[PDB]
RNA sequence: UUUUUUUUUUUUUU
RNA sequence: UUUUUUUUUUUUUUUUUUUUUUUUUUUUUUUUUUUUU
RNA sequence: UUUUUUUUUUUUUUUUUUUUUUUUUUUUU
RNA sequence: UCCUAUUUCCUAGUACCAUUAGUGAACUCAUUUGGUCUGAUCCUAAGUACGCAGUGAGCUAAAUAGAUACAAGGAACUUGACAAGCAUUAC
RNA sequence: AGGGCAUGCAAUACCAAUCAGAUAACAACUGAA
């Protein structure tokens, strides 16, 4: 399309909202933009003449795929596309959006219910899921494993929240406690990556590669 | 095949990993550690704990554990577990060879100066299969048919 | 293909007994949908098994109508 | 080609080892990126020399000059104090934007020159009226950096701001807030009128981005009404994401003292917000890298030498002690130094105020030592033994944190003078004993 | 084409061969337009 | 219930790999099984066995009682009717929650109960069965020693050793690979070569 | 704010069938007209309106065509459409004027 | 016989075909042949303001 | 096969 | 022995190159010419 | 994490593509 | 005052394009169930503290393609020892 | 023709020895169109 000059007068460029058929988050809009525009111009756009609070603007291509006339009683065998095509925007507003608005509902097919659904499904042909450590997980700026019995934290929590972790324990899917002295797996209840001193010593075993010099 | 292009050892290696010879000393080298005087520059651990593990010798009392952040291996490790070291297949008895594709062991030994090799099929049984081998190598050396 | 361009078509004139069934992968696949809806909670498999014009208000069915007869 | 056996081994492995270790560099590499941005929107377009003749510049060359020389960095004593002196002739030949500029220069090159903002105040004091936003703030940016308190022109700056708002930017609204709130010279009019126009700013004229900007735990807790407390930390919340560990920090302590302080304000909070806070500080939030001072090494061998056992450094939730006895945990010292305090004076600073009565809200025996004192011990060992003592038989510091007597330039001088030959004179000390000496060669 | 047979031809539209014939649709006797 | 209905967060808190997956879906059709008020299950080590203590709804009088119905008879609940549709429809609540009304039980009869590795009814007891097995629990400990003299040996092991004694075994041959052009000999030897110098 | 996008439209969930049709009804296009007596200003301010229009009756559009069927009331693309151009031919007359006033001149 | 995309336009492409000394008379549907085409017709009874006919010739 | 402020330019090297 | 890598760039060394150059972001610290060591 | 860009290395141009629209009085705010 | 000098440095919201992260030759070809089986590695494994995969019905004819077990003789067969056989049997 | 009219077809030829490319310091350096 034609580009965009320094000094916009008259802007030609049409926003509009996009259903997906696939699960967003609560402050996360999917809009339909033209290919010729830049994260930053997106940006800008919104934040001038809506006046919308943003904070990130992801980008994606979208083309149709192909289609041939092989149905009807006089098909054509010819090639064809739906649609045309656009560039999927992502905006990450800061306030909360509703579902109806953004995601797609249906009572025919009852499979097709992705705000139900949330991210247990892939609604696509991904056997197995993906998920990068959290900020959470990582060490900068993650929660820590030791901070809950600090002074300062139950200062502020207070009788408003409990920083203890032995109070948050599923109980239908863990085990009891088992003896030291008996054999045991280290995943039941250690989750972490390095071995108690309350643990035995235990011995190591090397391989014999050559045990016919004996 | 045993090609003199191998290492002579058969032992694990640990070569030594030199520093670059123009880079300073560590931050974690400035710590005070006195009784008195205590200081814990930034990081003091976390640069220390990676610089003991340059010498190669001083790899710990649990080497393989120390360095192994994924729990892939975490999640399957053990305690009070009694365990073998020595292949199942594989006898003391020397000259005895097992094949993967013929499924089935072989003895080698030298009579009057050529090699002769002899067939053992393990399909009735494993241990069969390898204790007949093993009683044909020392009935071989007992009646004194391998030259020495 | 979708476009139906190759030559996949071939085969398929002759005839053939049977063709395998992915039961395993396929009973996997809807477990999950059906946990995913459980948790949740909603049941899937009741409305794709009601009559049509059939009313069962939850965990209910021809079982519940033996001792209720009044 | 075709390669032998023996370097075919050998250039293998070497491979092989280049791709090891290509894989365990990047490691740690997470917040870099391949793309950049730099600011472009502020060099000047005429061409000017640095190295030139002082005699023939002008207002508007020297100020070129001074933004450019502070720009590459080239930190010439020589150089400067040139500029100094041809600034102080045509001082009465500066036009607000030159003045702005040659403030900017001094303050990012941190020169310490209290000399010509003395001199310059004055003309700037007269020229208010004409000033402009990006002049007013940096004016100000500049005094805070370089720590000359103004409370006499200080105060008239941020006046003019007020008359000026609907011309004004907003971050350079936000930057006069929190410079007038670093100095304290707001009485509580202006602070009130400062607080309810940076309110309808922030929320008319802010995004995500300029918001972060507007956090100061300073500022918050001495010049901020409990309406825009509120807001500041509702909205925080709701902007965390389009964060840094710099902006989270002081949030932190934000709250910290926003806890401490006013238990009403902390308690009209809602749930929501409150849990973000207490969440908050559970998360590890990086640091700089620290280390003792001169000053805080040779106190720390005093006390050594005294019998007390003790740190060197170490964190505490959100705030740094000095010294920390084993002993008795709840002992503290803190060393302070020239710039603990303003120029010309022995007054403390905001921060240093809000971090003293903070700790001692928390019981924390604290216990300061000042440099000018300190220097006069010279390099006696026993002196300061004694002096030391003398301190710890005595009750701790109250709450409340007091200035200490007047001081002045030319005394200021002195000290600087006089602590920079002991500084040295120990160093070598310290050095010489090391060398043990023995061998002796015949030849 | 190859690289080595195509680093020594010249483009087509570099001479004047392109304009010394009629053939088009209607057959081969082109008339330009404004003749 | 096992589960927390309506759930925070995007993604399931629990594991779905290995015998978890097997649980979660074992687990995911009945939703209502373990009482919301209910005792901690207490598994013991041989045999998956859990114990519970729970309360149960109340039930009408044999007397009022129709008759059994179905190949699973049942006595009928003690619960009050739902509001009509006329009040329902003077009620200020929605549509959705008029639809979604049910009846009121009463939960006043505690019992414990006993269930397997899969959480599966077996038996009921109350208090006074309860307390009637204690006292009978010395009685029960000799009997069961005296009992156990009485298993003797499995005859099997004999009776398959004796055969094999004194019996044919046949065995047939196993990998009988055939060859090409060359045949075997049941040996084989190799080759010899000299240096290039 | 972005609430604009779908406020008062078909796909707001928070009004119901007789309100959106009420909100439905729309008047006839600007003319050239009228477009001729207003400022640059006024030309300039209901190109922006015009532009938030278009904005919100193409998610209708869409979401039409998503299901295989015709948008209610498609007569208001093209009434934005004719005012959108008829503004900017104005501007341009009105650029016209002067140029010619210019070449007259270096002649 | 591998299939090669890099190879494909290296060698067949519209820009590698130009090159070629082939008969560029003949008709393609997906290269830059040399053959004339005629144009838009003539004019019935329509509005003679909007009869577009030129723009190379005309582009100011 | 070049890793975090951009260019020009000289010697050695794990 | 069949006789095997090095240029862009990094580090070091040697210098009179240059806004084609590092936030007008932020922290810490006793501190720096000539007529205060 | 790649692609892009310097070198290897090539107008050995991958039609409708690019850090590439006439090449700094840029109104520095 | 016996440290190899007690030399401030976390991290600037970030242009355009590629991506279905798992098993499987997923490539030319084509009689194409994509995914099981057919071969080495990747996990200190009583086959990984329940993983992947499995397609109409009926019936003693004979012949043919294969598997297991054959009295005595043991190359008398065939142009030719082709083929078949030996290499497991008190534990 | 009132107004408007993205992009591609490799373009200093409305002129000027030849020989690659945004059309090549001499020479090396060559020629049926």
């Amino acid at each position: 399309p034609p580009k965009t000059p320094r000094n916009v007068f008259f802007p030609w460029q049409v926003f509009s909202v996009h259903r997906t058929g696939a699960f967003l988050e609560r402050r996360r809009v999917a809009l339909k933009v033209p290919v010729n525009l830049t994260k930053f111009e997106i940006q800008s756009y919104l934040e001038k003449i809506y006046g919308a609070r943003v904070l990130k603007v992801s980008t994606l291509i979208v083309v149709p795929r192909r289609r041939r006339d092989i149905f009807g009683p006089r098909p054509s065998m010819r090639y064809y596309r739906v649609g045309c095509t656009f560039k999927k925007a992502i905006v990450t507003l800061e306030d909360g959006v509703p579902d109806a608005v953004k995601m797609l509902r249906s009572s025919i097919e009852l499979a097709k219910n992705p705000d139900i659904t949330k991210h247990n499904l892939t609604y696509s042909g991904r056997v197995r899921a993906f998920k990068p450590p959290s900020a959470a997980q990582r060490w900068e700026m993650g929660e820590s494993k030791y901070a809950w019995r600090l002074p300062i934290p139950n200062l502020l929590a207070g009788d408003e929240m409990q920083l203890n972790p032995a109070l948050r324990i599923d109980e239908s899917t863990t085990q009891m406690f088992p003896d030291f002295s008996k054999p045991f797996f280290h995943n039941a209840h250690f989750n972490f990556s390095w071995k108690p001193e309350e643990v035995p010593f235990q011995q190591t075993v090397k391989l014999d590669i050559t045990p016919w010099r004996r | 095949s045993a090609n003199p292009y191998k290492p002579k050892s058969r032992e694990v290696f640990h070569p030594y990993v030199p520093a670059p010879e123009h880079l300073p000393p560590p931050a974690y080298t400035t710590a005070v550690l006195k009784p008195m005087q205590q200081f814990i520059p930034k990081d003091f651990y976390r640069d220390m704990r990676v610089d003991s593990l340059r010498d190669g010798v001083s790899l710990g009392s649990d080497f393989p554990w120390n360095v192994t952040h994924k729990y892939r291996f975490w999640r399957r490790r053990k305690y009070n577990i009694q365990l073998d070291d020595r292949f199942i297949r594989l006898s003391p008895v020397t000259g005895v060879d097992y094949y993967p594709r013929l499924n089935v062991f072989a003895v080698q030994w030298r009579e009057d100066g050529q090699h002769r090799i002899r067939w053992f099929r393990a399909a009735y049984g494993l241990t069969r299969a390898m204790r007949a081998a093993e009683n044909f190598r020392k009935t071989l050396e007992a009646t004194g048919r391998v030259d020495n | 293909n979708k476009v139906r361009t190759d030559k996949k078509e071939r085969k398929r004139a002759f005839p053939q007994r049977g063709f395998w069934k992915k039961q395993n992968f396929l009973q996997v696949k809807n477990n999950t949908v059906r946990l995913a809806f459980a948790v949740q909670g909603v049941d899937l498999l009741k409305l794709k098994r009601l009559r049509w014009g059939e009313v069962r208000k939850g965990n209910t069915g021809w079982w519940t109508d033996d001792y209720r007869s009044p | 080609g075709i390669l032998r056996p023996r370097e075919r081994l050998l250039l293998n492995a070497l491979k092989k080892e280049a791709d090891i270790r290509y894989r365990g560099r990047r490691m740690h590499k997470r917040f870099r990126s391949w793309a950049q941005q730099r600011v472009r929107h502020y060099w000047l377009p005429q061409k000017v020399c640095v190295t030139s003749d002082p005699q023939l510049m002008d207002g508007s060359y020297i100020a070129a000059c001074v933004q450019k020389a502070a720009t590459l960095r080239k930190h010439d004593l020589q150089l400067w104090h040139g500029f100094s002196k041809r600034i102080l002739e045509l001082a009465d030949s500066l036009t607000p934007q030159q003045m702005g500029y040659i403030f900017y220069g001094y303050g990012k090159s941190l020169f310490r020159h209290e000399e010509l903002y003395r001199g310059l105040l004055p003309f700037v004091a007269e020229a208010l009226p004409e000033f402009h936003s990006h002049a007013l703030m940096t004016v100000a940016w500049a005094l805070e950096r370089v720590r000359v308190n103004d409370r006499a022109v200080v105060a008239q700056i941020a006046e003019e701001a007020l008359a000026k708002k609907d011309l004004m930017r907003p971050a350079d609204f936000i930057k006069i807030v929190n410079c007038v709130a670093r100095m304290g010279a707001a009485p509580p009019s202006l602070a009130a009128a400062l607080s309810a126009e940076l309110m309808r700013v922030l929320d008319e004229k802010c995004n995500a981005l300029l918001f972060r900007g507007a956090v100061d735990h300073v500022a918050v807790a001495t010049l901020y009404s409990d309406p825009l407390r509120l807001y500041l930390l509702e909205r925080f919340t709701k902007t965390a994401i389009c964060c840094r560990p710099m902006h989270y920090q002081k949030a932190f302590q934000s709250a910290v003292a926003i806890r401490v302080l006013h238990p009403p304000v902390w308690q009209q909070l809602s749930k929501a917000v409150r849990n973000f806070y207490i969440r908050l500080s559970l998360r590890r939030i990086p640091q700089r890298a620290r280390r003792p001072s001169p000053l805080h090494w040779d106190v720390s061998n005093a006390l050594a030498k005294l019998g007390v056992f003790h740190r060197n450094t170490f964190q505490w939730g959100c705030f740094w002690i000095d010294i920390g006895e084993i002993d008795d945990r709840r002992q503290c010292w803190f060393v302070d130094g020239p710039s603990d305090f303003y120029s010309s004076t022995n007054e403390y600073t905001e921060a240093n105020k809000l971090q003293h009565r903070i700790l001692s809200e928390l019981g924390w025996n604290i216990r300061r030592v000042r440099w000018n004192d300190w220097v006069q011990l010279g390099t006696d060992m026993d002196a300061k033994v004694e002096y030391l003592r003398k301190l710890r038989e005595r009750p701790p510091w109250p709450a409340i944190l007091t200035d200490g007597p007047s001081s002045s330039r030319q005394e200021m001088v002195a000290n600087l003078r006089s602590a920079r030959d002991v500084q040295r004179a120990l160093k070598e000390r310290r050095e010489k004993n090391r060398q043990p000496h023995s061998l002796v060669m015949n030849l | 084409i190859r690289p080595r047979k195509k680093g020594m031809r010249l483009d087509r539209r570099r001479s004047k061969k392109q304009y010394k014939h009629g053939r088009h649709v209607g057959g081969w006797n082109y008339r330009w337009l404004g003749s | 219930g096992n589960f927390r209905i309506k759930p925070p967060g995007a993604r399931h808190a629990f594991p779905k790999l290995g015998t978890h997956r097997m649980v979660m879906f074992r687990r995911m059709n009945l939703l209502n099984w373990p009482p919301e008020d209910a005792s901690p299950l207490h598994p013991i080590e041989p045999w998956g066995r859990q114990f519970f203590v729970f309360n149960a709804f109340a039930t009408i009088d044999p007397a009022d009682w129709c008759g059994p119905r179905g190949p699973f008879p049942r006595l009928p609940p003690l619960a009050k009717p739902a509001p009509d549709a006329a009040t329902l429809a003077a009620s200020p609540s929605s549509l959705l929650s008029a639809l979604r009304e049910t009846e009121e039980r009463s939960a006043t009869r505690t019992v414990m109960c006993v269930t397997d590795f899969a959480q599966r009814p077996l038996m009921f007891l109350g208090k006074d069965d309860f307390r009637a097995l204690r006292e009978n629990l010395p009685r029960i400990k000799e009997e069961l020693k005296a009992f156990k003299e009485r298993i003797q040996p499995n005859p099997v092991h004999a009776q398959y050793d004796l055969r094999r004694k004194l019996l044919v075994y046949p065995r047939q041959a196993m990998q009988r690979l055939k060859t090409g052009e060359h045949g075997g000999y049941g040996t084989r030897r190799g080759t010899i070569r000299e240096r290039k110098t | 704010g972005i609430d604009e996008l779908w406020k008062g439209s078909y796909l707001d969930p928070t009004i119901g069938a007789k309100q959106k049709e009420a909100n439905a009804v729309a008047g006839d296009a600007w003319p050239a007209c009228l477009l001729r007596m207003k400022s640059f200003e006024d030309l300039h301010k209901l190109w922006y309106i015009c532009l938030k229009e278009k904005n919100l009756l193409m998610g209708e559009r869409w979401a039409a065509r998503q299901h295989k069927q015709e948008m209610k009331q498609p007569e208001r693309l093209q009434k934005v459409r004719r005012t959108m151009r008829r503004i900017l031919i104005v501007l341009t007359k009105r650029e016209i004027q002067q140029q010619c006033l210019r070449a007259k001149d270096i002649l | 016989n591998e299939s090669s995309p890099l190879h494909m336009g290296a060698g067949s492409a519209n820009w590698t075909a130009v090159a070629r000394l082939e008969d560029f008379t003949l008709r393609g549907l997906s290269h830059p042949p040399w053959i004339h085409v005629s144009s838009r017709p003539f004019y019935g009874a329509g509005g003679g303001a909007v009869l577009a006919a030129c723009m190379s010739s005309a582009v100011w």
